[PDB]
């Protein structure tokens, strides 16, 4: 039972863009600006959170297994519930069943749903320096704003009260995402593929300094997981056979 | 901050079509069509509500 | 040359009040200062424009205590915006406009 | 099903001009004093035209269309999502750009 | 008026990707690249002779869940011709060419 904090950087191998309705204006696709019109653009944590949530869901269904027909045992309701946290099928009785529900469904605990708080929190990535953003997509074509190639973007996540299996699932999701490590939109123009690394540090409450459990580096040439603790988390999630993802509630 | 929109996963990435069963595919198509119908109905009714709000009392609040 | 026979003179001098009307269209002021625009203040100008629509409703003129209170509050928050115009000449033009409205 | 990444280099044998469609300057990689970059829009257009030439030489539930037409599968129309994504070509070292 | 352009001999790093690529459509992409090799022209300024360029491109797939990708091979497009290595890529092209399911 630990609290994990991922602190690190994202070097965008390609420009990184996002079309947020509030950010985008009549001028065109402008990144949200972290304040007024003249503040630093940030890549919203919502995009990374959706991408990593879907990575988690895809690894979950893959580990569940595919029948000879090639389909997963889950139904549409369970898919929507795992990914978008929507009670498709549709309280005091859930006050204590929440812990068991988290125990049997690592993903729904990691990424929350309506009423159930998510253990994982994925924040906003922000450029380190300045002028790491420009206009791309020339063509009459409305150009979109984006980050630049090689832009160092300071990102940070935090899983609060992650069991070995929750953090194992999250690291597995990161491993899977490292296959196509792409954020945001404009897949056409390949805008979004990145190269990121994070330092995983835990902080036993009461201690004055956190301890670095290791490092997770994602590069187009591979994934480096350093520190035996992260491997232990991954192995704990993988070897577990006591997950029942066919659950829901409200 | 925040913003964005929840979206139908199944129309964004299509590998999930290889995961879902045919009955579940029919369920998804019914979901999409019925949510489009509900969206147009709710847009019409909310436009009516907005127009009524622009019109202007207790009886109006009850309505 | 001519004479003027005002029949229904009571209606005449009653309708003067409707014609005793000079309206400060906040949308007009918004559009007028599109270059010396302290856009941060624009929200206030819209917010007051909402409140007027809530108080005025469907009426071309309303003298309720809500109306005069909103008049005073709107002009005070527009004096607030007055210290946001960057161009000093534009700042003084805006200040004189709101001052004229205030004395009127 | 496999996700493919084409990573590598482009060598230039003659001065490559782009954005023919104040002065004619290459796309800038952020700001005004950073490095320039080659637009991926032109590259994707060239690849689209090449795929059209190749197919011409050879010749939610709607996803059968991409099974039917590999061309719209790779690039995709406004409605359907495109499988392919064509990044930009960024200079590696300094200079490599001139008037 | 004068223009700005990359000098001759410049080397530019470039990345592409095909999302969840199937054998057939990725074979079509390779065929498109092969045909582009005949007239390897980018950009405009065709009257100016701009566009002539060559490239080398390691094609690597990555099964999700593995810690590293597997190098399927490389494709080199040069005015001397087209060079392709790796049995996977050749099998993919040989699968695309005889696809009567289009």
């Amino acid at each position: 039972m630990r609290t994990l904090n991922f602190n690190g950087k994202i070097s965008t191998l390609e420009p990184l863009t996002v079309t947020v309705k509030n950010a985008v204006s009549t001028s065109g696709h402008r990144l949200p600006r972290n304040g007024g019109f003249n503040a630093a653009p940030y890549f919203p944590g919502t995009s990374i959170r959706g991408t990593l949530r879907h990575a988690a869901h895809k690894v979950i269904v893959d580990r569940v297994g595919l029948n000879a027909d090639g389909k997963s045992p889950f139904d549409l309701a369970e898919h929507f519930m795992l990914a978008q946290g929507v009670d498709i099928n549709g309280a005091p009785g859930e006050i204590n069943a929440g812990a068991e529900l988290r125990s049997k469904n690592p993903l729904i605990s990691l990424f929350g749903r309506w009423g159930l708080s998510g253990k994982v929190g994925i924040g906003n990535a922000i450029p380190d320096g300045d002028n790491q953003w420009g206009m791309f997509g020339g063509g009459p074509i409305d150009p979109y704003e984006a980050f630049i190639t090689g832009a160092e973007l300071s990102h940070r996540m935090s899983i609060k009260n992650a069991t070995d299996e929750e953090a194992g699932l999250f690291i597995s999701a990161l491993i899977r995402f490292a296959a196509e490590p792409r954020f945001g939109g404009h897949a056409n123009h390949n805008c979004g593929l990145v190269e990121a690394h994070w330092t995983v540090t835990t902080w036993k409450p009461g201690e004055l300094v956190p301890v670095t459990l290791g490092e997770i580096v994602i590069t187009p040439n591979g994934v480096e997981i350093t520190g035996d603790e992260l491997f232990a988390m991954v192995k704990a999630f993988n070897e577990n056979q006591s997950f029942d993802f066919t659950a829901r509630g409200h | 901050f925040g913003g964005g929109a929840r979206s139908i996963m199944f129309q964004r990435d299509e590998s999930l079509m290889e995961f879902l069963e045919t009955d579940q595919v029919d369920r998804l198509e019914r979901l999409l069509e019925e949510q489009a119908e509900a969206s147009v109905d709710i847009s019409q009714i909310k436009t009516e509500q907005d127009a009524l709000k622009k019109a202007m009392k207790a009886e109006l609040q009850i309505k | 040359n001519m004479y003027l026979i005002i029949d229904e003179a009571d209606i005449f001098v009653d309708m003067l009040e409707v014609w005793k009307q000079r309206r400060f269209n906040l949308r007009e002021l918004t559009s007028a200062f599109n270059e010396h625009i302290p856009r941060n203040g624009v929200h206030v100008i819209d917010q007051l424009m909402n409140d007027v629509t809530s108080i005025a409703g469907d009426l071309h003129f309303c003298s309720t205590p809500a109306a005069v209170a909103l008049f005073d509050n709107s002009f005070n928050a527009l004096s607030k915006v007055g210290r946001e115009i960057k161009n000093e000449a534009a700042r003084k033009a805006f200040f004189d406009c709101i001052y004229s409205w205030e004395m009127l």
